[PDB]
RNA sequence: ACUAUGCUUAGCCAUAAACCUAAAUAAUUAAUUAACAAAACUAUUUGCCAGAGAACUACUAGCCAUAGCUUAAAACUCAAAGGAC
RNA sequence: AAAGGUUUGGUCCUGGCCUUAUAAUUAAUUAGAGGUAAAAUUACACAUGCAAACCUCCAUAGACCGGUGUAAAAUCCCUUAAACAUUUACUUAAAAUUUAAGGAGAGGGUAUCAAGCACAUUAAAAUAGCUUAAGACACCUUGCCUAGCCACACCCCCACGGGACUCAGCAGUGAUAAAUAUUAAGCAAUAAACGAAAGUUUGACUAAGUUAUACCUCUUAGGGUUGGUAAAUUUCGUGCCAGCCACCGCGGUCAUACGAU
């Protein structure tokens, strides 16, 4: 068979590399924005959980862990 | 598929039917705001003639006006239905004549 | 499933432990583990509080009487 | 000495649990019917169950039998026999210890042991 | 073509040849079979393709199949008195193992008619109704009576209309 | 009605169970004949390799 | 001409036309040529597919990955695209 | 489905789209009478009138009929117990009609909603459990089960309370929408309410009014179409313009495809 699809997705991929090259900068400020409001959610999910339990502070010696940011 | 994978599967799942320019509805009412020119895709040439609309709906459509010539202008009302014009790309609404302003076309 | 008797001697003597597939499948990563931390520890929480109110409230009634 | 509402007066399962006390799950299976294959299929239910002497363990299975008056609100049955024990089952035609499709003690001979 | 072997056991027809109509007393019934051998060949062709046409006709029933749990097969009836019914169907055919429970557990044909009779005791034919329900909806329907005005004009003095002029001219 | 079909339903199962332990009887006496004689083949064979 | 790099010691990344483009298992070779390729074809079980483009894309979640990988749409456009000859 | 049209220079295969059949609403043009059925933009705001009384005072009824489809995956089918704001009987039993607790099985969408976070058992009060890829939880959408059923009754899920303060009863109005029934008569029939009863009341209902939306019986003829699929065109004008097509497509001077005839 010939290759005129792969020579699509060739194009498609080629130009999708330069774009992101292009705005690589922007999309690191976009994406540590992005992991910011995940971690916000995700401490908001925690603490809507003791809440409706009854309890009025989180439990004793406990620390929302910070798995989004640079960790490793 | 082997008939164990159609029990847990059951019928296709079915796609919803999106609705087109008239919301499902057979006709709707609106306002002339602009009356231009749009030129057929090629391989066809003409310079047809459309108008710009806002429906009851409060959207913004463009819509052919079928026969030869019409007297519409800027604040009439018209029934616009559906109906693709499909030289003209983009236009999915089709002016009624003889309904509101619009009017029938003058035989010749 | 088959001979019992024989399964109980085999690992007792050839010293293996043999735990049971667990039914269903528990998916892991760190969001999950942090929230399934919590939620453990909300709930006895909670528990140690109701055991300290039935202490208190048992408490009061003893010395009514 | 009237009995159950519940329709499930006697049923059969498997003991896929007992880590609560004195309570054994089961899991019991019934054939419906697919209406467009027509072909029988499993459809699987759990069955609380009151293991009075925990005398279960996972994998046997289990007749159990309907309380008149629910227990709790999922323990509406009790343990009314052990069909089947996991590696433990006796031939209900021969009454010989069996491990498979075998004997562990022949049907010939006569141990009374 | 039909998916499976012997697609025939997927239609309704096959389903309702089953002739094993289970007494009252029958709550469950637990079917232990070997996948190999020679003695245990009828139950595997009873698993096969009796039990589709049993649950069929005992929808309530509760028949649970287990495989290579003991050296012989058996078929075991549960009873709501607590009863415990233990069949051998080693050796033995499909079709005689369904004579088999047929006669110990089964229905006669005189129960089942009688059954039959009784749930068409309230619908008459005289009655008149919808059609999913009744023969014919109105009167009008009967031969001789007055037909429905829809289909033939009333007579002028059985009409209100000429009638209420009447009355006002009078 | 229904204790006369669960009596003979027991008369079956020992009707078969006699049949079984016939059947079973006459495999004993076969598969011992083999038996030894494959023991003999295993003494020769195990007198040889020592 | 010369560097990153190909090498070694640890760790990471997890992508290939990773394709023998042919899932695994047990058969059968007559009652059997869409074309081409590596003859046809039955049963079992799981996975996957449902016009083309948009799209190895957008958003979401997971990940030692931060110009990344896996997961993966819709609006909109067309009356075709595609395979073999 | 008894199928058809349309990928290409051409063939086969695959594959989508479309055509032909049937029905509802609205619109264009057109239209005699008669009978019948149905009546329907909108849970947005409502002028006016009416829609529940009866009856020797007590009571009974206004909890129904009628209206709408608000909310909700809401349910269906089945089991158990219990009453009833009831009836008819008996001093104790047959029904109708409901309520509560349940469960063999069945029951919408999205898995880019994959975890839920107390959702369990025991009953010395301990154990660490419960649901979930055989789809939990979350979110979204929709009345369904149709001799009929379910929910709702100005709004705040409820209605002590509070508020933006009542036609989703009949008729009618404003606004809104492509969407257009009488601000009508009668309680004679049947149904319901009341009365011991003669009887009384009822916008339920009955007999009419309105309307080609449907069907039936009839008498006038009008609407569309005429390149292929797909039944059927003469002349003239136009000349890639004006226009036409459901799909393929047509129109550049002899156009059966546009407009008139
Ligand atoms: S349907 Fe019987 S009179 Fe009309
Ligand atoms: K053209
Ligand atoms: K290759
Ligand atoms: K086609
Ligand atoms: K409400
Ligand atoms: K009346
Ligand atoms: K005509
Ligand atoms: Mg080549
Ligand atoms: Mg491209
Ligand atoms: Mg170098
Ligand atoms: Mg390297
Ligand atoms: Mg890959
Ligand atoms: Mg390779
Ligand atoms: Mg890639
Ligand atoms: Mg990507
Ligand atoms: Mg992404
Ligand atoms: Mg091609
Ligand atoms: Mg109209
Ligand atoms: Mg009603
Ligand atoms: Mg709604
Ligand atoms: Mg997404
Ligand atoms: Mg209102
Ligand atoms: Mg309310
Ligand atoms: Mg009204
Ligand atoms: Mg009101
Ligand atoms: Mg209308
Ligand atoms: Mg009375
Ligand atoms: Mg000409
Ligand atoms: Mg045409
Ligand atoms: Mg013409």
């Amino acid at each position: 068979k010939n290759v005129l699809k792969i020579r699509r997705r060739k194009m498609n991929h080629h130009k999708y590399r330069k774009l992101v090259k292009r705005t690589r900068f922007l999309r690191r400020k976009v994406r540590e924005g992005r992991l910011k409001k995940k971690q916000i959610k995700f401490e908001k999910d925690l603490k809507r959980i003791w809440l409706k339990a009854g309890l009025k502070e989180a439990p004793e010696n406990w620390q929302t862990p910070k798995i989004y940011l640079k960790n490793k | 598929a082997t008939l164990n994978q159609m029990h847990r599967l059951g019928p296709r799942k079915e796609p919803p039917k999106r609705l087109g320019p008239t919301e499902g509805r057979p006709q709707l009412k609106g306002v002339v705001l602009r009356t231009f020119i749009r030129k057929p895709k090629k391989p066809n040439s003409a310079n047809r003639k459309c108008c710009r609309v806002r429906l009851s709906t409060g959207k913004e459509a463009v819509c052919f006006i079928p026969g030869e010539g019409h007297t519409l202008q800027e604040h009439h009302v018209v029934l616009v239905e559906g109906g693709r014009t499909q030289d003209l790309p983009g236009v999915k609404l089709k002016v009624v004549r003889g309904k509101y302003d619009c009017g029938h076309v003058q035989k010749k | 499933q088959t001979n019992y008797d024989v399964f109980e001697k085999t690992c007792k003597e050839l010293g293996v432990e043999y735990t049971l597939p667990p039914l269903h499948f528990q998916k892991v990563h760190r969001r999950f583990l942090a929230k399934k931390a919590l939620c453990i520890r909300v709930y006895q929480e909670v528990q140690k509080l109701k055991k300290q109110k039935r202490a208190l409230k048992a408490a009061a009634a003893a010395a009514k009487k | 000495i009237v009995r159950s509402s519940v329709h499930a007066k006697w049923v059969v399962g498997k003991v896929i649990g007992t880590a609560m006390i004195k309570t054994a799950k089961v899991r019991a299976t019934r054939l419906v019917l697919d209406p467009y294959l027509l072909k029988y299929f499993n459809k699987r239910k759990t069955y609380f169950a009151h293991d009075a002497l925990q005398q279960c363990s996972v994998g046997d299975i289990v007749l159990l039998r309907a309380l008149p008056v629910p227990r709790s609100k999922h323990v509406k049955h009790e343990l009314a026999e052990i069909i089947f024990k996991v590696g433990r089952v006796i031939d209900p035609v021969t009454g010989k210890p069996c491990a498979g499709t075998a004997y562990l003690e022949s049907p010939l001979s006569e141990p009374r042991e | 073509p039909m998916k499976g072997r012997f697609p025939i056991r997927r239609t309704l027809q096959y389903l309702g040849r089953g002739d094993v109509v289970f007494k009252e007393s029958v709550k469950i019934m637990t079917v232990n079979y070997n996948t190999y051998g020679e003695l245990g060949e009828g139950a595997r062709k009873f698993v096969f393709f009796n039990i589709p046409q049993i649950q069929y006709k005992n929808p309530w029933v509760q028949i649970m199949m287990f495989k290579n749990m003991t050296p012989s097969p058996f078929l075991r009836f549960y009873l709501d008195s607590g009863e415990q019914v233990l069949v051998d169907v080693e050796t033995k055919s499909n079709k005689e193992i369904m004579e088999h429970i047929k006669k110990i557990l089964g229905k006669k044909e005189e129960t089942l008619r009688e059954e039959e009779l009784e749930k068409q005791q309230r619908f008459h034919p005289g009655n008149f109704g919808p059609r999913k329900y009744c023969l014919r909806e109105c009167m009008c329907e009967v031969e001789g009576q007055v037909p429905c005005p829809g289909l033939v004009p009333l007579p002028k003095e059985m009409t209100g209309k000429y009638k209420a002029a009447l009355k006002a001219s009078t | 009605e229904h204790r006369e079909l669960m009596a003979w339903n027991r008369d079956e199962n020992r009707r078969m169970q006699e049949l079984r332990i016939a059947r079973l009887q006459l495999e004993a006496q076969a598969q011992e004949v083999q038996k030894a004689e494959a023991q003999a083949q295993r003494a020769q064979e195990e007198q040889a390799w020592v």
